[PDB]
């Protein structure tokens, strides 16, 4: 099978201090014997294709000449002649001509993480000394556009942004951002939900989807195409069955998380020691797939909540992320917390989701 | 299949 991984090059390690960002231990800048250990096997094990996306943390802090190095290994270790796909997330600060150049010239999907306008991105993503960042990932939006770069917009959506869609949505819209992804503002694992000032409160979210839809609606219909990943899910799902985003099929799928060290997990939203599949450097990606805790950590996933055995929507809907699901370590899976904000959404959008979906064929 | 963090097209 293709194989997919999700690497850390440079840990949790960041520049910025975002307010709500729980991924920046730190195990510092991956070594050239473990990316290349990894980049090999890889190599060596996918069929098909492989995709290596680069995340973190801040991945650009890993340097240019990292990046390189990954650039060349692919070159000469590619036995098999596979399609290599290459993506890096980043909060853009970092990005310079060099950046942009080397982007553009090897093809990476580019994934920048902007919140909206100049206010409302800029009240939680905020620099180590406190200060703003936003005036900085423009620059990078403005390189990217200069040096064709492929890059979607990573919007996080707080409980600011459920109450501002029409400043966000025209913001983007201004800019030409046609590729959106919005994902939703998660509480600390296991934390009481909702007492943080951004804290995406189900009501929030109901809020959120309901009117993004409508910008989204209105623009479809005048012939304006905008792409927004989790709508595109939805339309996956009612054309194909299945969607090409984790979290929207009902259950989880090991996503190869590779931290600096070597280090295997699972899912992003859990890089914990309880679910360390093992190391790179010394399993096949097969061995650490089939490991008691990856198979554990999938299998915990299939439990349906009864609500969603009766659910209109559960054909449409699957129960969502797991992480939505996970409330208490070790206690079973619980209903989605966003439970009420899909089914009030779904009440609203679907008639126009059908009307769409149509339209695509 | 990806999650939403990582940036794709469909
Ligand atoms: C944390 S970053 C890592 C890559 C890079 N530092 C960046 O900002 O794009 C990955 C994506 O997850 C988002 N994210 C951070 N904290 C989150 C949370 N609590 N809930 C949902 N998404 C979050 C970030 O905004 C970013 O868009
Ligand atoms: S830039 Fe990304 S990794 Fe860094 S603190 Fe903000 S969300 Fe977290
Ligand atoms: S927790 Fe969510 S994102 Fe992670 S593997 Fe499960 S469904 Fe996918
Ligand atoms: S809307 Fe709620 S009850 Fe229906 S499938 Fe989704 S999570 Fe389950």
């Amino acid at each position: 099978p293709p194989l997919s991984l999700l690497i850390k090059p440079a840990s949790s390690g960041c520049n910025l201090k975002c307010t709500y960002c729980f991924y920046h231990k730190s195990y510092g800048i991956m070594r050239d014997e473990v990316l290349e250990s990894m980049v090999k096997r890889v190599l060596n094990e996918a069929n098909g294709h492989c995709s290596f996306a680069f995340q973190g943390g801040e991945p650009t802090l890993a340097g240019l000449e990292f990046f390189e190095k990954l650039m060349e290994l692919q070159r000469k270790h590619n036995y098999k002649n596979l399609k290599i796909y290459n993506s890096l997330q980043t909060n853009g600060t970092l990005i310079d001509e060099s950046w942009a150049k080397f982007l553009s010239e090897n093809k990476f999907l580019v994934g920048l993480s902007m919140d909206g306008p100049k206010e409302i991105h800029n009240l939680n993503r905020k620099d180590c000394c406190g200060l703003d960042t936003f005036s900085k990932v423009e620059r990078a939006a403005e390189l990217f556009k200069k040096y064709k770069v492929e890059f979607n917009i990573l919007c996080v959506v707080t409980s600011n942004t459920a109450r501002h869609v029409n400043k966000v949505y025209k913001y983007f819209k201004e800019k030409d951002f046609k590729f959106l992804q919005f994902i939703n503002c998660l509480d600390p694992l296991y934390e009481e939900k909702g007492k943080y000032n951004y804290s995406l409160k189900p009501k929030d979210y109901t809020k959120f989807l309901k009117n993004l839809f409508d910008f989204w609606y209105e623009d479809f219909l005048n012939g304006n195409r905008v792409s927004i990943r989790y709508f595109d899910g939805l339309l996956e799902t009612i054309l194909l069955g299945k969607s090409s985003s984790c979290g929207m099929n009902g259950t989880c799928t090991c996503q190869f998380v590779v931290e600096s060290d070597g280090s295997v997990y699972p899912c992003d939203f859990y890089v914990l020691d309880k679910w360390r599949l093992g190391n790179i450097q010394d399993m096949t990606m097969k061995e650490l797939f089939e490991t008691n805790k990856n198979h554990e950590f999938i299998k915990l996933s299939f439990k349906v909540h009864e609500e969603c055995k009766k659910c209109k929507w559960f054909r449409l809907c699957k129960g969502g992320c797991r992480r939505c699901r996970d409330s208490k370590e070790d206690s079973a899976l619980e209903l989605n917390y966003y439970c009420q904000s899909y089914k009030e959404f779904f009440e609203y959008a679907f008639p126009r989701l059908i009307n769409v979906a149509n339209n695509i064929k | 299949a990806v999650p939403s963090c990582i940036p794709s097209r469909a």
